[PDB]
C-alpha cells in the first residue's frame, strides 16, 4: 500500500502535463487491502493483474513486449536484504529472458547485490537499464548532508513532483516553495556553446537564460562520457 | 534390517541424495552424462523436427530407452566385445552389461566385460533401443538361421535351434588414513599459489541450520580405484567452514580433498581456486527446508552459475567455464544459458542448459521410480554404472560402521578394480582422426571395440557443428546411441567405458 | 554527485573482491581527484562578506563563478531571518536556486561545488 500510493502520487500528479497513465501492475498475492485501503488511485484507468512475475503465461497475459519498460518494487522492510535483492535479481531475469529488449528499473536493498545484475549478458546499462539502490543513496544523501546541511532535502525537490501553492504570508514557507516548484532536466548544448569553457556558458546561461548549469558529459575517446560535476575553465 | 525385506525379490529403495550426488559426479568426468542417463528411462515424446538444428539430433536419441533382455544360447562361449558387435551391426542393439556368476555370490553387474571372460546361459544383457520389440529379438537369435542378415527384419520367432593403507578393505574405493581438517583447509594465498589444474569445485550453500548434503557419494564416484592416483581429480570444497566440520568426518578418508572457507558468491575465492582452468565445477545448496516462496529455492545457485559465467581471466571470458546446477524446480532452468530462448515455455528435456548437462534437477529421480517398477534391474544397472562398484557386501560393511576402513594390497584386491571407467575422448589427436571426419559412427564404434575392448557411447556433439558459420560457442548436447549410419565430424567428444590397465 | 565518483570499472573492481585495494600515487591518480566538492560558505567573514548585506542571489553567484570558478547553488537560509524579531532559533530552511533578483541576508549560508587543489 505504501510503495504504490507513494509512487503513484508521484507518476501522476498532473504536473507533468504531456503524459498518459500505463501503470498496469501485477502481483502474486492479490490486492486483498489495497482494494479498499486505496484502490488504484482512478476507477477507469490503472488495471490489476493476479498473475505472478515470474510465470510466462501471466508475463505473456500483461503484454511486457509492449511495455515500455518494468518498474520493480522490494520491501525495504525484509528480514533478509540478501533474500529480497535475490528475488528481484530472479525478477530482473525473468523478465528479460522473455524480452531482451526492454527497460528495467529495480530498487537494491544493498549495494554489492547491484554488481549481480552487470552479471546478464542482455543488461545494458548504457541502453537505459539501471538500478536504483535504496540504501546506497539514502546514506549517501546522509552523507551529502554531513557535509552540507539541508542537502537531501534540496535534492529531494529536484526530482519530486510537488504541487507550487502560493503563500501570501510572509513566512519560510513562501521562500521553501519558491524553490520547490524547480525541477531538473536534461538538453543538449547549443552548437554556439562549442569550444567555450564551463564557468561563461553556465554565465550566458544563469543571466540570459534564467538556467543553472549543473553537469555536462566529456568524451574522452577511451571510456564512456563521464558526468563532470561543474567543470572549471581547463576543458 | 527387516527380515521379510528381500532385495532379491524386487524390494529395492532409490536413494535420491545418492543418485544426485553420483550422476553430477560423473558429470564431472563425462560432461553430459547426467542427460544422457536421464533420457534413458524417462517416457519422454518423440516429436520430428524438419529444420536442420541441434534440437533434432537431440530429439533423435531421446527416443532411445533401456531394457534387458535373456542373451541366446547362441552367444554362449563367445567374448562380450564379439557378441556385442554382433548385435549392433546386425541386430542394431547396444548391449551394456551382464551378468556373471561366480558361484560365490550374487551375479554382479559387469559393465562392458572384456574379453578375458565368456558368457554363460543364464544372461540377462542390458541393450539400448527405442523401442521392445528390438531388444526381444535378441533373445532367439540364431546363429546358422541368421547367418546373412541383409535387414534387420530378417530375425523372426522362426529360426534353427607392504603395510601400506592405498585401498578400502575390499578395494572398490581409494582410501587414506583418516586426517584433521585442519590438514585440508586453506586460505586464499595458499589456494592462489597451488599448482592445481583440471580439478573438480564444488561451491556449497549450506549453514548451520541446512540440512547435510551428504557429500561422501559426491567424493566415492569420483575416486573408484579405477583410476590411478595422478589421475585423480582434486576436490576443493568452497563454503562455509562450519557446515562442512559437520560432515568432514564422512570424507578425511580420501586422499584429495581440500577445503576453502568461503561464500561461493565472492569472485575472489573462486579466482583463487583458479576456476578457469577446472575440469568441473558443481553447484549446491541444502536450503532446501525453507517453506516460504514455492518457486525460490534454487535462487542463490543461478546467481552463483551467472557469477561464474560473467568472469573474466586474463591469460578469457568464463563461459566456457562448464557448470553443473542442481535445480529443485524445473521452471527456473532457462534462467541458466541466457544466450538463446527458443520459447518460455519448453519441456525440461528439450531446454537447452538441461540437453547441454550443465543443468540437474532433482524431479529426474521421480522418473527413475517409474522404470524400477516397470523393470526391476534398470535400478541396479544404474546404482551400478554411477557408483562406480558399491557391492551389497560393501555396503554392508560401511553400514557396520558408517565409515571406511583401509586394507591391504591382495591378488584378489588388485584383480577387483578391474572395471569400466566412464570418460570421453575427442577425435582431433585420438588414433581415430583419421576417422574424425567424414566416418560412420558405426564403424567407429566396431574399431574402438575391436581394438581397445572400448564400448562406443553416445556422440556429445557441439551445438554449433551443423551450421557452417564459425560460431564461437563452445556448448555442446548429448546424443544418445546414434544409428550406424552416422556420421560425426571431427570437433566431436565421445563418451566410452574404458578398461583399466 | 552523491558518492563522489564511483565510476563503472571501480564498481567492476570493487565488485571483484568486495574490498578496496590500496593503489600508488601516479600522474593519472593524482589527477583523478579534479572534481568538485560539496560544501556550504558563509557570507559573515568570506570574501563576499560587502556582498553579504543588501546582494543580489545572481549577482553573488556570477562573481563566485568567475572568480574562484565556484557553482553558487540554493541558500540555506534561516528560518527567523524575515522577521525582525531577534529570535535565538538557529534553525535554516534550503532555498532550491532562487532568482538573479533573490536577495540574501549576511546571516545566509549557500551551497557549494568547490574546485580541488
Amino acid at each position: 500500500l505504501e510503495s504504490v500510493s507513494n509512487f503513484l502520487k508521484d507518476f501522476l500528479h498532473k504536473d507533468r502535463d504531456d503524459v498518459n497513465v500505463e501503470i498496469v501492475f501485477l502481483h502474486n498475492i492479490s490486492p486483498n487491502l489495497e482494494l479498499e485501503a486505496l484502490f488504484k488511485r482512478h476507477f477507469t484507468q490503472v488495471e490489476f493483474y493476479q498473475g505472478s512475475v515470474l510465470n510466462p503465461h501471466d508475463l505473456a497475459r500483461v503484454k511486457i513486449e509492449s511495455a515500455d519498460a518494468c518498474l520493480i518494487l522490494a520491501n525495504k522492510y525484509c528480514a533478509d536484504p540478501d533474500a529480497e535483492d535475490a528475488s528481484n535479481i530472479m525478477r530482473v531475469i525473468s523478465i528479460k529472458n522473455y524480452h531482451p529488449k526492454i527497460r528495467i528499473i529495480t530498487q537494491m536493498l544493498q549495494y554489492h547485490n547491484k554488481a549481480h545484475l552487470l552479471n546478464i549478458p542482455s543488461w545494458n546499462w548504457k541502453e537505459g537499464d539501471d538500478a536504483i539502490c535504496l540504501a546506497e543513496l539514502k546514506l549517501g544523501f546522509i552523507a551529502q548532508s554531513c557535509l552540507a546541511q539541508g542537502l537531501s532535502t534540496m535534492l529531494a525537490n529536484l526530482f519530486s513532483m510537488r504541487s507550487f501553492i502560493k503563500i501570501e504570508e510572509d513566512t519560510w514557507q513562501k521562500y521553501y516553495l519558491e524553490g520547490v516548484s524547480n525541477e531538473m532536466y536534461t538538453e543538449y548544448l547549443s552548437s554556439a556553446f562549442v569550444g567555450l569553457s564551463f564557468p561563461t556558458v553556465c554565465e550566458l546561461c544563469f543571466v540570459k537564460l534564467k538556467l543553472l548549469m549543473i553537469a555536462i558529459e566529456y568524451k574522452s575517446a577511451n571510456r564512456e562520457s563521464r558526468i563532470l560535476i561543474n567543470p572549471g575553465n581547463h576543458l | 534390517n527387516i527380515p521379510s525385506w528381500n532385495w532379491k525379490e524386487g524390494d529395492d529403495a532409490i536413494c535420491l541424495a545418492e543418485l544426485k550426488l553420483g550422476f553430477i559426479a560423473q558429470s564431472c568426468l563425462a560432461q553430459g552424462l547426467s542427460t544422457m542417463l536421464a533420457n534413458l528411462f524417462s517416457m519422454r515424446s518423440f516429436i520430428k523436427i524438419e529444420e536442420d538444428t541441434w534440437q533434432k539430433y537431440y530429439l533423435e536419441g531421446v527416443s532411445n530407452e533401456m531394457y534387458t533382455e535373456y542373451l541366446s544360447s547362441a552367444f554362449v562361449g563367445l567374448s562380450f566385445p564379439t557378441v556385442c558387435e554382433l548385435c549392433f551391426v546386425k541386430l542394431k542393439l547396444l548391449m551394456i552389461a551382464i551378468e556373471y556368476k561366480s558361484a560365490n555370490r550374487e551375479s554382479r553387474i559387469l559393465i562392458n566385460p572384456g574379453n578375458h571372460l565368456k558368457i554363460q546361459e543364464g544372461t540377462l544383457g542390458f541393450f539400448i533401443a527405442s523401442d521392445a520389440k528390438e531388444v526381444k529379438r535378441a533373445f532367439f537369435y540364431c546363429k546358422a538361421c541368421h547367418d546373412d542378415i541383409t535387414d534387420p527384419k530378417r530375425i523372426k520367432k522362426c529360426g534353427c535351434k607392504s603395510n601400506v593403507k592405498k585401498y578400502d578393505s575390499t578395494g572398490m574405493f581409494h582410501w587414506c588414513a583418516p586426517k584433521e581438517i585442519e590438514k585440508v583447509i586453506l586460505t586464499r594465498s595458499e589456494a592462489a599459489m597451488t599448482v592445481l589444474s583440471g580439478h573438480v569445485v564444488v561451491c556449497i550453500f549450506g549453514d548451520v541450520s541446512s540440512a547435510l548434503i551428504g557429500l561422501r557419494n559426491l567424493v566415492m564416484p569420483l575416486r573408484a580405484s579405477n583410476f590411478h592416483y595422478h589421475e585423480l581429480k582434486h576436490i576443493v570444497f568452497v563454503g562455509s567452514i562450519e557446515y562442512l566440520k559437520r560432515e568432514w568426518e564422512t570424507l578425511h578418508n580420501f586422499p584429495k580433498v581440500s577445503i576453502l572457507p568461503g561464500t561461493p558468491l565472492s569472485r575472489a575465492d573462486l579466482r583463487a581456486v583458479n576456476i578457469n582452468l577446472c575440469d568441473m565445477c558443481v553447484i549446491l545448496s541444502a536450503n532446501q527446508n525453507n517453506i516460504d516462496d514455492t518457486s525460490l529455492q534454487d535462487k542463490e545457485c543461478i546467481l552463483a552459475s551467472l557469477n561464474i559465467k560473467s568472469m573474466q581471466f586474463d591469460d578469457t571470458t568464463g563461459v566456457n567455464i562448464p557448470i553443473i546446477t542442481e535445480l529443485v524446480n524445473d521452471t527456473n532452468v532457462q534462467f541458466l544459458d541466457q544466450d538463446d530462448d527458443d520459447d518460455p515455455d519448453t519441456e525440461l528435456y528439450l531446454t537447452q542448459p538441461f540437453a547441454c548437462g550443465t543443468a540437474f534437477a532433482v524431479s529426474v529421480l521421480d522418473s527413475l521410480m517409474s522404470a524400477t517398477y516397470f523393470n526391476d534391474n534398470i535400478l541396479t544397472l544404474i546404482r551400478t554404472l554411477v557408483t562406480g562398484g558399491a557391492t551389497p557386501e560393501l555396503e554392508a560393511l560401511i553400514a557396520e560402521e558408517n565409515a571406511l576402513r583401509g586394507g591391504y594390497s591382495t591378488p584378489q584386491t588388485l584383480a577387483n578394480r578391474d572395471r569400466c571407467r566412464v570418460a570421453q575422448l575427442a577425435l582431433l589427436d585420438g588414433p581415430f582422426a583419421d576417422l574424425g571426419d567424414g566416418g560412420c559412427y558405426g564403424d567407429l564404434f566396431c574399431k574402438a571395440l575391436k581394438t581397445y575392448n572400448m564400448l562406443c557411447f553416445g556422440i556429445y556433439r557441439l551445438r554449433d557443428a551443423h551450421l557452417s558459420t564459425p560460431s564461437q560457442c563452445t556448448k555442446r548436447y548429448v546424443i544418445t546411441n546414434p544409428p550406424y549410419e552416422f556420421e560425426l565430424v571431427p570437433t566431436d567428444l565421445i563418451f566410452c567405458l574404458m578398461q583399466f590397465d
